[PDB]
């Protein structure tokens, strides 16, 4: 039964810095541990200095979605062994740099 | 057969036409049927209008006044402002002489009312103004009530009709009839969302309204050249009464004692709609044709309304066309032939990644309202872009959050009509007899969450 | 600082609400009267037996 | 194209609160459910009593052998009008059909069950309902089917003058608003009511009260006569009634055979009219004595100077303007200035302005706002047109209630004549206050009979 | 005491409780207002895209196809934009001074005939001018009427005749782009949408055929009111066959968690198609009664019929026995003698009168008032529906004419039509030349489409 | 003792599709089993 109840109840949202605006929208910034020191070391907080990225929703590789469940189907449905008529083909390589 | 008067036998020749194609659509144990309406009881309640008590200020043109929401009402879901317009009588001693007419501005209501705010304690729950009022009333207007709304707020072909001086042929005077403006609030949007005053006995609700002076409410037009000059008290008879009566009425609801006891003492979450108005910007087509405006909004924006407003004369309002209206034949008001919206194209930018290309103006004008709104505007201007399937629906629909979105921008392109209208040189009764200026205004609508518990209200997310 | 207490109006309730069951008894009597069959289920009969 | 990924990436606590979740439904996928197999077709209504003619009441029996009757309308063939040169007014005389030709010539249309009257309505209720709950798009069609097409309502001078046009004889259609026509979910179970009798009575009005005979200059109205027009005032008229019936599948016909059915319906009840004289008093009290849970109240004052002209809720009668057209003088405003309700010296509703009832209440608790002066309403429910029950108070458990109406300076100055030519109030005017109420009720169907368990 | 702030007056209304109120309201599980139940919905986003044609170019009088692109997740919108050319008359017209040129009424819904949607190579869906006009006249949401009448022409800027350059009226018809939303099963409702991502094994194409400027522009005689075909010589700057037209569609993206679910599943969708009966030539001079036998296959839902004036190919969307003529003020007006030719109509199922000889006003007014969302504001456009709600996507009462045997419709002409069929009309009367009419029948039916194994097909054929 | 007995009194004869009025009026059509399935099957 007193004032300031709504302001005590509310919780401020996360406020990022201007450095986050220069990040990569698609893929997030790499996890870098800041240097916690007392000599010319910035104590930057990754929570509001890092960009999470858009890859969380897009990337799969868990369910049938994602690339890692399409190459197997492609190889299974791809005909292999001689050609008889034509010039013969090689299966396309989809894995990227081992 | 026989083609009898009460022919029912012919109604079986098509009932016998039952096969596989319609076997999927019709029939089944769980197949519901019409002609039998399921019934379910509802709550017991009553409603009645109530006068709202004042707490601060005095109702006068150009000043601000406040109204307190009464308690002991189980719910409140309505709000409307009634105001009696004064009487205007032009005098022959006016500066323009015989060649001079006085008329109320277009949309008398939605004018003289801005920064209308609803606040709990000293925290602004929400607020709106003239641009949002015009955009909402032009985009989400229910037909059949359009005539009633265009009658309650002016524009009745009587307040807006120019009247010459007493010595001239037109000696009619503007009548003094009261007008009503409903206040669009989150609790007024839907019946299911109402303020639980029974649950909130500690908070102090308040409604603040700031009016506008009659100087910018009355339009004083030159009959021949179509030039607008500010009005003065000596110009009209009776002076300019700054004070005027204005009342706020609301409708409250009463529920049953058992229901109120059951619902007393619990936590509730409510979803509300708000406003975010970008700061106005000045556009000069003589210098550059492309104008960029940055948006900095916070919550999940639902729709963006962007318009270019003619600001040549401060008295005239709700004129979104590059050429101002002028007096016409028959002592009526009409728009010149060259009267089109100045926006040619617009686009959106998310960190040099354009979400929308240089889409045409007619796209925003017609295609978007046709698909994702309940109405299409009948006036020039009123450009929208909505992320949601249905703007008018209070249930949440597709939207994006600007809190985690980096600074977005909107780019607009002027038109050759706007460029030629910016300079003067027009002949008499052309509207652009004087150089013209325009301004850019952007409005956004966003969702928000309000928590109701412990006898108080407040945003859980702020 | 306290929840307001809401009660009935200044005037007593009974003077306005009153109590007279004549309407409900009339409805019940009408329903009981209509319960008995009043239509004919033998059209085109001529229910007069031969003398 | 790729900005959708950026938009999707923005997922926060608020977005999780609104959207998301394992059980959250998704758009772009619609769940489909079967519906009952049925059909529908229109049918004629068999005439059973009298001959349809003006100034007489004629009866019709609702056809049996259907499964669900759900729609009713009446088609009437208007006669031909040909003004002559032997009229009493002479050259200064015009004849036209009255405003709102339909909703007129129909007095107290009634629907009765067996020999018990189910409900009825009249001109005031028809006008109020069609002016308050008129869905747009269909407004033009409804106006066209009821008249008002600048042909019936346009005055025509005598045959010797410039305007020699004759009023065309074109059929008109009036839908019948009934409880079964309110919604498709409410229809008469004719399969459940065998050998029962369903009666519909329509009392047409005399043709003398449907033709407006206006003077050209002074704007005066006198009753019409047979000798005024060519041919004569044909009393007989061609009137027909058509109703839509529906047939259902045999399985669902047999499933619900032999069971009790409860239905919620809406009816209307009108208080007797009271003559108000603004020249003597200004505030008038009317005692409202209703029975059941009322949903809405429609009250208005009607100008009743001339019986020939109807549906005129304005203090000044219309006159004949230029171009052989009808017009209303500048002094055309509703006579009501304020109204209030009282529960035996307990003002529930204060002395609100007329504009409140005219505009604000329809704006919130109605589907449309009236386009003509008058038509004041007050609703106890959130939605008047909604068939489902809403807020309502029953007058059975209420003692005497009163309504107070205040007149206007325009009305009091129009009550005395002396006006100039074509001013409308050239003669003293009479007004009558009419109040109607729309309320709820419950109907029970059992053993092939219909009754009200609680009424 | 009596005050305007009295709230306690409602306690009397609350206390007015009886058995009727107990039955209507209250209860252990009685619902209440002022408390809106909220349920979570799916997460998604939407954005417009341009469709790039890969076959042909948009030219007047020709047909071009556009491939619906993948990379979305749900296609639910489709509209076509087209920029009209600039028209200017010349004093060298063969009618001389008495010559005016104007665009036809309903500029759009014209120059678009037999617009079709196909998948892979299957003749899947199609519609044309008659269906477009009937649907827009019978299912028009109010408030958007002015928007549509600005989108598809009829803005009084293209339908107002303009005299030659030499005369007083020398204005040129404006060249502003116009947009038309293509009606399709996915565009009818948001519940039904194309699973383009789920269909990678089919090619989706939209085919649009345009009309000719000769069939579009109207060359009207000022005095006698006769219409003759336009020529390229009369129009200043020549006549250009090519035109700039584009196709846009709104696509919708969804999260991967629900994108994975829709992979590898069977779905059934209920769509609405149309069938257009071949037009029948009607001559009121000889016979005033016309019999037409229908031939339809699936479960028909509504039947729109009209009698179209076909005297001049330049003027279109006319369903009245008298053609519009030039009037005062450089406008187009319809003469006084203007009524729909149809007087009555009836249906028959094997010499059994299913529908009696109802008047034309019945189909014109009563049926739209009851079973549709709007009533047409023009003459003609007669409707008969087997369903309670025509515009509702959900199925209602309907019959399948394929299961039904042959059915027929009988229509009766009018004395106005029979006297307007012959010529003899004076100047600016409409029937100055002999008039010819044709009868067109359109039926709307339901159908089922099955999506499985990354392909779409009819489960019932 | 109820309505609809006159029209539920008996049955009604089968009605044939338009395809029947095409075959041999002298010799019967060959007995061909129909196709039942969920993919392009009549």
């Amino acid at each position: 039964p007193h004032w300031m109840d709504p302001q005590l109840m509310g919780s401020q949202t996360t406020q990022y810095s201007r450095n986050r605006g220069y990040g990569d929208p698609i893929r997030g910034d790499l996890p870098i541990v800041p240097d916690d020191g007392g000599w010319f070391a910035t104590r930057a907080n990754p929570a509001h200095h890092l960009h999470t990225g858009a890859l969380s929703m897009i990337g799969g590789d868990a369910s049938d979605c994602g690339s890692t469940a399409v190459q197997q189907l492609i190889k299974k449905y791809e005909d292999k062994g001689c050609n008889n008529n034509g010039l013969n083909v090689m299966s396309s390589h989809y894995g990227g740099v081992m | 057969t026989c083609t009898t008067g009460a022919g029912v036998t012919s109604g079986f020749i098509d009932l016998a036409t039952y096969d596989n194609l319609d076997r999927a659509l019709y029939g089944g144990k769980d197949a519901t049927t019409y002609f039998i309406k399921e019934h379910y009881p509802v709550g017991w309640f009553t409603k009645l209008p109530t006068m709202a008590t004042r707490v601060s200020g005095n109702p006068a043109f150009g000043q601000e006044f406040s109204v307190g929401v009464p308690r002991s009402g189980d719910y409140v879901l309505n709000a409307w402002l009634t105001l009696k317009t004064p009487e205007i009588k032009l005098l022959e001693t006016n500066r323009l002489g015989a060649n001079g007419t006085v008329r109320w501005t277009k949309n008398l209501m939605h004018n003289a009312v801005e920064h209308a705010s609803l606040t709990f304690n000293d925290i602004c729950a929400q607020q709106f103004n003239t641009a949002y009022l015009d955009a909402w009333t032009q985009f989400n207007m229910c037909e059949g009530k359009r005539i009633g709304y265009d009658n309650m707020i002016g524009n009745t072909s009587d307040m807006t009709n120019p009247t010459p001086a007493q010595g001239q042929d037109g000696a009619r005077t503007l009548p003094s009839k009261n007008l009503v403006l409903p206040l669009p609030f989150f609790f007024s949007r839907d019946c299911g969302l109402a303020l639980p005053t029974v649950v909130l006995p500690y908070n102090e609700i308040r409604i603040n309204i700031k009016l506008r002076s009659l100087q910018e409410l009355l339009v004083f037009q030159n009959k021949d050249t179509g030039n607008v000059i500010p009005i003065s008290a000596t110009d009209i008879a009776g002076g300019l009464a700054d004070t005027v009566e204005a009342y706020v009425y609301m409708t409250v609801g009463l529920v049953s004692n058992v229901e109120r006891c059951a619902m007393a003492g619990t936590v509730r979450d409510m979803v509300v709609e708000q406003m975010q108005a970008a700061p106005t910007h000045i556009v000069n087509p003589q210098n550059t044709n492309n104008v960029h405006v940055d948006m900095r909004f916070s919550h999940a924006v639902k729709a963006l309304f962007f318009m270019v407003q003619n600001v040549t004369y401060k008295s005239v309002g709700s004129n979104y066309t590059c050429v101002t209206p002028v007096n016409g034949p028959g002592n009526t008001v009409m728009e010149p032939a060259m009267s089109v919206d100045p926006i040619k194209s617009a686009s959106l930018t998310y960190e040099n990644t354009t979400r929308l290309a240089n889409m045409g103006v007619e796209y925003y004008s017609l295609v978007q309202p046709w698909y994702f709104s309940a109405s299409i505007p009948v006036y020039t201007g009123y450009h929208m872009y909505s992320y949601a399937l249905n703007v008018g629906s209070v249930h949440p629909s597709g939207s994006t959050n600007y809190g985690r979105l980096t600074n977005a921008s909107i780019t607009v392109t002027m038109s050759p009509e706007s460029v030629v209208a910016a300079a003067g040189g027009g002949n008499n009764n052309s509207g652009y007899n004087e150089p013209q200026r325009f301004a850019l205004v952007v409005i956004a609508v966003n969702h928000n969450v309000i928590r109701i518990m412990n006898g108080s209200m407040g945003f859980p997310i702020l | 600082t306290v929840a307001p207490e809401k009660h009935g109006p200044v005037e007593d309730m009974n003077a306005i609400i009153n109590a007279l069951p004549t309407k409900v008894d009339a409805v019940k009597l009408e329903y009981s009267a209509s319960k008995t069959n009043r239509t004919n289920k033998r059209p085109g009969d001529g229910g007069a037996p031969p003398p």
